[PDB]
């Protein structure tokens, strides 16, 4: 074969960062394969809204987009067009539109530490709702106090991060879901792959 | 920009690091109580510690939003919750010795022995020797020892401390917002701020009285019954017209009567529903225990358990090396971790037990939604409540006989019916009277009508008019009877029991009816019928997000605690019991004493 996609990188690839700051992938120029992403675990929720998952692979695209984060169980059902939440308005907000695949699996297996895995962190206090498809890693003294926070914290000026104490003793809706959303783009310009 | 969005995000920020707090306070917690060692103690400790820590830090910072500022009726109630000021507002030293004097309270009724006089050979506990020997013993003569000797030895201990304890405790009231601790106890119930099912501190009381005038009859025909058996026993101690002795009551203090069930049972030919013997026979053992409460649970229309939920839950004692509390409790972690920690064995009991835990275990799930200041019951009684209504909805020999622990071709006749709620009689109705005397002299110790030089004069006379129980032997100023029960002892809310027997029943009325029930109402299943389930789901999802009072009219249709649901059920023991007593003089005089 000459080109493979990484789809088998996108997953397993062991830290997911946080949401806050959710990693994004271009993938371009490669044969889509998708056997070892079915071939993978089980999935929690697996919701296409553009194209059916067989008829993806008639459809050609020249931009596939990947997203990969770690969420709460109940924190999927934000990361949907036209959902209203905590992290859908203020950590990643997909647009209205949106013609793509949400892939989400359960990570307690492999991302819970009994001590408390407080590396993944989300945000819960912003000034105004996300543009669709934006990614905000600005934190400063959020200002809640019509007094100046002149910089510090305290009275009525608090952080924009909070993160998860992810352990695995938790039930299902506070565990750690490792979510890979995949975004397809469509422009007029010559693809040049299919197959 | 302004007060209310201010608090909005305070809120949002103290919920959150509050659950991961909390989280760890209740782990560590479970695992010294599974598995006690030195790091565990350690780690529970150091864990409360933060916790506190934390909580009065939140505290702190949260006095600056006023309540007048606010107009969401939920950020109200989360900032009252806040700023209800644990942290002592009185003196470093005030609040030292307030700590010093619980400390020492608690200490003294938890050590408290009792030995012979001028002899070490024997010295009983508490719990261990004396409970025993209170709750089985038929001599006259060693109860009123025991009585006695209980009350001498921690009493006269505890008096000037509770004496201390009392104008403290007004002290600190005073320093809040409130009138007397008896106030502050009261505001449990209080809801302002909406108009419609407003309930107020000075309601309580009055409902309360209320209650106990219509209970007033029933109680007076189980006295009666309860002192001609008595009578039968001991002979000459009882007079027809006198008030019940104390000691004779079944337990230390009279809080509780079921331990006079076997001397005052009714019919004894008829032995009464048990299905241990029938357990074994089937070889069940806890784990299918809890599997067939949880198809219980699912059937009235609550959600299934969790996968997690079976693997961490510890519902059989791991004996052996490792030593754990056997005290049943079901503990809600936090962020969908439930768990219970019973010592369950093959008995009836023990299933009632299951079914109790497993009740307060989905009212845990069912408010789990709302934010962590609102997650606990509207008021002190309902959690109680409704684990206590599957209890008895559990318990029928209906349900029984659909499981299959009883045989299928039997049939139940008038004596085991009587003889159940008798049973159930001394169990509920006889601890009526008791909270509601003792939470009377309570308030009234608190408010100060009661003066010091009067306390246990007043008390006395108070049980006599009200409880129909008077002292074997005259006891002066110097004893402090109320001390000596645990909850008096350690400072805690009493009017909950009697609030949860009125619940409980209000429950099973409404769900009884939801069920399409025909018949008398002990004989109510609620296995099946999935309309109940929804009707219950209503309040249990609410949580304290919405008052007391809305969440009674939602199980029940009504916005004031009733009785009469006590009274229908009692109906046909009632029936008995004016059958039985027809020649005898229902009531009592306060002339009466046992000595002369
Ligand atoms: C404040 O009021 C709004 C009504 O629009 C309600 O949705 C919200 O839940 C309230 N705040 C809290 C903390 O419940
Ligand atoms: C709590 O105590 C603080 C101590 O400074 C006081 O300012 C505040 O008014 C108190 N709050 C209440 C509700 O009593
Ligand atoms: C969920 O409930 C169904 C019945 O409603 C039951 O069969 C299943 O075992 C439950 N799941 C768990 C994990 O107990
Ligand atoms: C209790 O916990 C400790 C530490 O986790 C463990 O070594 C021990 O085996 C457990 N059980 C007992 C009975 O100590
Ligand atoms: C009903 O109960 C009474 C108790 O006084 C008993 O005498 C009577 O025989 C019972 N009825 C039947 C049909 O057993
Ligand atoms: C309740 O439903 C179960 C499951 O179908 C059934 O076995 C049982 O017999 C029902 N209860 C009664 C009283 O029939
Ligand atoms: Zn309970």
């Amino acid at each position: 074969i000459t080109n493979l996609c990484p789809f088998h990188e996108v997953f397993n690839a062991t830290t997911f960062a946080s949401v806050y700051a959710w990693n994004r992938k271009r993938i371009s120029n490669c044969v889509a394969d998708y056997s070892v992403i079915y071939n993978f675990a089980p999935f929690f929720a697996f919701k296409c809204y553009g194209v059916s998952p067989t008829k993806l692979n008639d459809l050609c695209f020249t931009n596939v987009y990947a997203d990969s984060f770690v969420i709460r169980g109940n924190e999927v059902s934000q990361i949907a067009p036209g959902q209203t939440g905590n992290i859908a308005d203020y950590n990643y907000k997909l647009p209205d539109d949106f013609t793509g695949c949400v892939i989400a699996w359960n990570s307690n297996k492999l991302d819970s530490k009994p001590s408390g895995n407080y590396n993944y962190r989300y945000r819960l206090l912003r000034k105004s709702k996300l543009k669709p498809f934006e990614r905000d890693i600005s934190t400063e003294i959020y200002q809640a106090g019509n007094k100046p926070c002149n910089g510090v914290a305290g009275p009525n000026c608090y952080s924009p991060l909070q993160s998860y104490g992810f352990r695995p003793t938790y039930g299902v809706g506070h565990q750690p879901y490792r979510v890979v959303v995949l975004s397809f783009e469509l422009l007029h310009a010559p693809a040049t792959v299919c197959g | 920009s302004t007060i209310e969005e201010q608090a909005k995000t305070f809120l949002d920020k103290f919920n959150h690091e509050a659950e991961d707090l909390f989280y760890q306070s209740s782990l560590a917690s479970w695992n010294y109580n599974t598995n006690i060692t030195e790091e565990n103690v350690q780690n529970m400790n150091n864990a409360g510690d933060k916790w506190s820590a934390f909580l009065k830090e939140q505290s702190t910072l949260a006095q600056m939003y006023p309540l007048q500022e606010i107009q969401n009726l939920t950020v109200k109630l989360q900032l009252q919750a806040l700023q209800q000021n644990g942290s002592s507002v009185l003196s470093e030293d005030k609040s030292k010795r307030l700590n010093t004097i619980l400390n020492t309270m608690s200490t003294i009724y938890s050590t408290g022995k009792v030995c012979n006089p001028d002899n070490p050979q024997e010295c009983l506990l508490l719990e261990p020797g004396l409970n025993e020997i209170m709750a089985n013993s038929l001599d006259y003569n060693e109860r009123l020892w025991a009585w006695e000797s209980w009350r001498s030895e921690v009493g006269k201990q505890l008096r000037p401390l509770y004496e201390e304890y009392v104008v403290l405790k007004n002290e600190m009231a005073r320093a809040n917002h409130y009138e007397d601790y008896g106030d502050y106890w009261r505001g449990d119930y209080e809801v302002n701020g909406v108009d419609g099912y407003d309930y107020s501190r000075g309601q309580l009381i009055e409902d309360v009285e209320h209650t106990f005038e219509e209970i007033k009859p029933l109680y007076e025909h189980l006295h009666a019954y309860v002192r001609a058996k008595l009578m039968n026993a001991y002979p000459s101690y009882i007079s027809p017209i006198g008030c019940l002795p104390a000691h004779l009551l079944g337990d230390m203090w009279g809080r509780f009567w079921t331990n006079l069930y076997s001397l005052t049972v009714p019919f004894g030919q008829k032995p009464n529903i048990d299905v241990t013997d029938a357990m074994v026979d089937q070889a069940w053992d806890a784990q299918r225990i809890f599997k067939e409460a949880e198809k219980f649970f699912v059937s009235v229309g609550l959600p299934n358990m969790t996968q997690g939920f079976w693997e961490n839950s510890m519902l059989t004692d791991p004996g052996n090396v490792q030593k754990a509390v056997c005290h049943p409790t079901a503990w809600d972690l936090g962020k969908g971790d439930f768990r219970i920690l019973m010592c369950t064995k093959v008995t009836m009991d023990d299933f009632l037990t299951a079914h109790h835990e497993m009740g307060h275990i989905q009212y845990d799930m069912a408010y789990a939604a709302q934010p962590f200041l609102l997650r606990n019951g509207a008021n002190e009684g309902f959690h109680e409540a409704v684990g206590e209504i599957m209890s008895l909805s559990a318990a029928t020999p209906k349900h029984l006989k659909s499981i299959g622990l009883l045989s299928p071709d039997f049939q139940e006749d008038n004596e085991t019916e009587i003889n159940f709620l008798l049973k159930q009689a001394l169990t509920i109705v006889g601890t009526l009277p008791f909270t509601y005397m003792l939470e009377k002299w309570r308030w009234m110790v608190f408010k100060g009508e009661i003066p010091k030089d009067q306390w246990m004069k007043k008390w006395w006379e108070m049980k006599r008019e009200i409880v129909g129980v008077v002292e074997p032997v005259p006891h002066d100023e110097t004893y402090c009877d109320p001390a000596s029960l645990f909850h008096v002892s350690n400072d805690y809310s009493f009017i909950r029991y009697y609030t949860r027997t009125l619940y409980q029943f209000q429950f099973q009325e409404a769900l009884c009816q939801a069920a399409k029930h025909e018949g008398p109402l002990h004989k109510c299943d609620i296995s099946n019928s999935t309309e109940a389930g929804q009707k219950l789901f209503n309040m249990l999802r609410l949580g304290k997000s919405e008052p007391w009072t809305l969440a009674l009219e939602n199980v029940v249709g009504a916005k004031n605690m009733n009785v009469r649901p006590l009274l229908n059920y009692f109906e046909p023991l009632f029936t008995w019991l004016k059958d039985q007593n027809k020649n005898s003089f229902v009531g009592w005089s306060t002339d009466w004493s046992p000595y002369a």
